[PDB]
RNA sequence: GGAUUAAAACUAGAGUAGCGAAACGGAUUCGAUACCCGUGUAGUUCUAGUAGUAAACUAUGAAUACAAUUAUUUAUAUAUAUAUAUAUAAAUAAUAAAUGAAAAUGAAAGUAUUCCACCUGAAGAGUACGUUAGCAAUAAUGAAACUCAAAACAAUAGACGG
């Protein structure tokens, strides 16, 4: 049959209606005694220029086409090269937009910053009038307006507790829960194994067949999906 | 001693309990319980 | 010589992402190793508050 | 992830060319640069070949093009003077 | 990896040279098979799973968990004050890959020097494989099986 | 022999260790977090005597 | 190679030396 | 392919104490274009460049896996009846094995694997010619003819040593 042959496409967009393929054979190479890879070039004509630098395609032979062109593309086997191009074009459109909203977000962020610095009140003076008024009882106007530079409408020892938090707080917290899942998820299945019998009645009220019939790796796995469905969804 | 310490130069520990309301949930518990 | 001629070091002239951060770390209150001064204005003044409340108890 | 590491070295490459621009004569911390540069071409090389969506994603963000990634780079005196590095 | 078999054989000749009575290698499936053949061919009195530690003495099941920290133990033979493995090299090499029809592999069994491989000696063993399997090359002509020469054994 | 030779993470695995890791993290995090903030709070006792006027 | 042997290299060395100075003049003379 | 690259040298502009090719003198000597002494120019210094060469040496390319000991430092870690002790690495020194023409190498010049550079008798010769590069000195590349049966290394025993 016609000679066919399977290449990476080296050169495109050059020559109209041609591509440059390279293709490797296997050659024994008798004086260093090795079996070798040779290379080689092919001209190749792309009747509907498909093809991209990069694809990996397979060229079969055709009648003389021009002096040096005796094959043509037959088949695009994988299009890593016609990949390429498109995920270029929509590379540039999408960091664009990125581009843009970033922007926006850098000179809001600056406003708010300029704005902040033309307002002379400070937190802690601020957080000085609020504590005492609120021992004192005095109710200048500086306090409603304190009650918008803030928005906090009730000023009481539980507000300035609230103007104050620090987001570590916070974080203390959801570290404490995250501890203590893992450590109950681990106890929940260590003690579980160790007793069989409370290991199969488990198994079966949370819904197995016959858990009794099932391998070490195949039950514990079950286990683990159980003990991490009673601690993780019930929560 | 924590919040509750007594030195000029205290730690984390005492404004921790502040923003956590533990060092004003203690003190009103103390209070209770000197009622 | 119509070549996207970039400069393989330093890129594009103006790329947004590499002005934007470079603008970043020359705005006005920018603090170093770590700090925020948003996070420590309210420390500070935590501070001062939580040593009033402990001079109420 | 190679994105990641892309950015993280783009940073220290602008400050080590800022470095260079006013120590021209800073061989040491010259050829420092030099081997960045071509550690980011290395990464993204990769990044290329490993998932290409975000490989053109990346670069473009970081202002570069896929000649100054493929393409071999030296950093030599003709870069240095068909780019003005150095100014005047 | 040929790479990690001849580092292994090599391996396996410094031990030889100084008389250790066990030691280990990488934890593969190519490093298994090769072991295992030496220790049915009886280079090796002992192969056991283990850690880098040492040997297992109850199995420990292999994870990606301990997959880095895995090792296989072998048990190196000596009689008479001479060591029984004395010697081990590739045949087929990184660089140099060789793949030899049955027919080429009945010659090399039978004093024909086959693409510079010196013909098999008395009491040596050479190792093919063929589709991920290792096998003494005896056994591949008998199966009839076209396989790659890894290495020789003496 | 017959044994695999790897066995391959279960999904609930995969789900615990990956708790695990990202507790790791963000305890790591969290630590250096307030080790500075305890380090602000010690500058602050001493700023009386630093001199900015 | 020994200090010996390198000897006949820079008694080599010394004649060519000693050649391309003498040619120098000359140039500069029918210069 | 690129970059950097001692000393000398070169192109400009500064500097010039001391040192110091050359040169001119003083000695020494049978002679002394030397060794020693004097006066001491280039140079040695700085700035901006050219050039890319050294016994540029560990005369030993880089990477990886691995193999028997000791000593001594260093580092990290651990413990305590708190200052040592126990561990794991690195460096250095002396070694086993192994290798080697031997001298010796010693974690490589050992056991192996991968990649690069390089060699194929002496002399002629790193010369000639050409080419490329440089302001230049030069640098890189780099032969053949003729002639010979030499030529070289480690080690041994001598002889000799102002
Ligand atoms: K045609
Ligand atoms: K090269
Ligand atoms: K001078
Ligand atoms: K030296
Ligand atoms: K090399
Ligand atoms: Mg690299
Ligand atoms: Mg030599
Ligand atoms: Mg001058
Ligand atoms: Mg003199
Ligand atoms: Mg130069
Ligand atoms: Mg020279
Ligand atoms: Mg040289
Ligand atoms: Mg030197
Ligand atoms: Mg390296
Ligand atoms: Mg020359
Ligand atoms: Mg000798």
């Amino acid at each position: 049959a016609r000679q066919n042959f399977l290449g990476l496409v080296v050169s495109q967009g050059k020559m109209q209606k041609t591509v440059k393929v390279r293709v490797e054979t296997k050659v024994f190479n008798k004086k260093i005694n090795k079996e070798l890879f040779h290379r080689r070039d092919y001209l190749v004509h792309d009747e509907g220029e498909i093809s991209r630098e990069g694809d990996l395609v397979r060229i079969e032979a055709t009648r003389p086409l021009s002096k040096r062109k005796f094959f043509a593309i037959a088949e695009i086997i994988r299009n890593k090269g016609q990949q390429f191009a498109l995920y270029e074009s929509e590379a540039q459109l999408s960091v664009a937009k990125e581009e843009a909203q970033k922007a926006k977000e850098f000179l809001d962020k600056r406003s708010v910053r300029e704005n902040k610095l033309n307002e002379k009140t400070t937190l802690l003076r601020d957080i000085r009038t609020i504590q005492d008024a609120l021992s004192s009882g005095s109710t200048p106007k500086e306090l409603l307006e304190i009650k918008q530079r803030y928005g906090i409408q009730d000023f009481s020892q539980e507000t300035v507790r609230q103007l104050l938090q620090l987001d570590i707080s916070g974080l203390e917290v959801n570290l404490e829960k995250q501890r203590s899942l893992i450590d109950r998820i681990q106890t929940r299945l260590s003690e579980l194994l160790s007793n069989d019998l409370k290991c199969d009645q488990f198994l079966k009220d949370h819904g197995v067949e016959d858990p009794l019939t099932l391998k070490k790796n195949i039950k514990k796995n079950l286990l683990r999906k159980h003990v991490m469905m009673d601690m993780q969804q019930p929560s | 001693m924590g919040s509750l310490s007594n030195e000029k130069f205290f730690d984390i520990s005492l404004v921790d309990s502040y923003l956590n309301k533990d060092l004003k949930n203690i003190s009103n518990k103390i209070d209770s319980k000197l009622n | 010589a119509s070549t996207d001629k970039v400069d393989p070091v330093l890129g594009r002239a103006d790329t947004p992402f590499i002005t934007r951060i470079m603008a970043e770390l020359k705005e006005p209150l920018v603090l170093s190793k770590g700090y925020n001064i948003e996070e420590v204005d309210k420390f500070l003044a935590a501070i001062e508050s939580a040593k009033r409340e402990r001079a109420e108890l | 992830s190679s994105e990641v590491q892309a950015a993280c070295m783009t940073v220290r490459i602008q400050n080590m060319a800022n470095h260079i621009k006013e120590h021209r004569k800073d061989f040491a911390n010259t050829r420092n640069l030099r081997i960045l540069v071509q550690q980011r071409q290395a990464i993204l090389r990769y990044l290329k070949r490993d998932n290409p969506e975000k490989y053109y994603w990346t670069i473009q963000k970081l202002g570069l093009n896929d000649a100054a990634i493929t393409d071999e780079f030296n950093m030599d005196r003709r870069y240095m003077q068909d780019y003005e590095f150095f100014g005047d | 990896s040929l790479v990690k078999l001849a580092n292994t054989c090599a391996h396996l000749q410094n031990c030889s040279k100084v008389r250790v009575a066990l030691t280990s290698i990488p934890y593969t499936k190519l490093q298994l098979q090769f072991a295992y053949n030496l220790y049915q061919q009886g280079f090796l009195s002992s192969l056991q799973k283990g850690s880098t530690m040492g040997p297992d003495k109850d199995f420990v099941e292999v994870t990606p968990d301990n997959i880095s920290t895995r090792r296989l133990w072998v048990g190196l033979k000596y009689r008479d004050n001479k060591p029984v493995l004395s010697s081990c090299k590739l045949i087929s090499k990184p660089n140099s890959r060789i793949h030899l029809p049955m027919e080429d592999m009945k010659k090399l069994c039978s004093g024909v020097t086959i693409r510079n491989i010196k013909p098999l000696q008395p009491g040596e063993l050479i190792l093919v494989r063929a589709h991920n399997n290792i096998m003494d090359i005896n056994e591949a002509i008998s199966k009839k099986l076209d396989g790659e020469v890894l290495c020789r054994v003496k | 022999m017959s044994q695999p030779l790897l066995r391959n993470r279960s999904p609930e695995e995969s789900e615990l260790l990956k708790l695990k890791r990202n507790y790791n993290r963000s305890l790591l995090n969290f630590q250096a977090h307030k080790k500075k903030l305890n380090e602000l709070l010690n500058l602050y006792h001493v700023a009386n005597e630093f001199i900015v006027t | 190679d020994s200090v010996m042997r390198k000897r006949k290299k820079k008694m080599k060395k010394h004649k060519l030396r000693k050649r391309r100075k003498r040619e120098k003049a000359e140039r500069r003379k029918l210069s």
